[PDB]
């Protein structure tokens, strides 16, 4: 199917927010991952078994 | 105070680090200005 300028085609419902979940739980990561990180440091004081 | 932080100085140094990046970010993500709202 060939587009026509002056339209656009955008899929909605369920996929905008699935969408906005994906790229907010993607970008989620980082921080559990430093404060379990941090957390451990100051349980362990060393960077090796943390 | 002084004494009891330079013993733990690799906590001390990874929160400075922390704060470097996360000011760098807030800068170079701060809006700007000309002069504040005196209306």
């Amino acid at each position: 199917v060939q587009l026509k300028p002056g339209t656009s085609v955008a899929f909605s419902g369920q996929f905008e927010l699935l969408e906005r979940a994906n790229h907010k739980l993607k970008l989620m990561v980082p921080m559990t991952l430093m404060i379990i990180f941090v957390l451990l440091y100051l349980a362990f004081r060393r960077v090796g078994e943390a | 105070i002084i004494r009891r932080s330079v013993a733990n100085r690799f906590l001390v140094l990874m929160g400075a680090l922390f704060l470097s990046i996360w000011g760098t970010w807030t800068i170079i993500n701060t809006p700007v200005d000309a002069l504040p709202d005196l209306s």
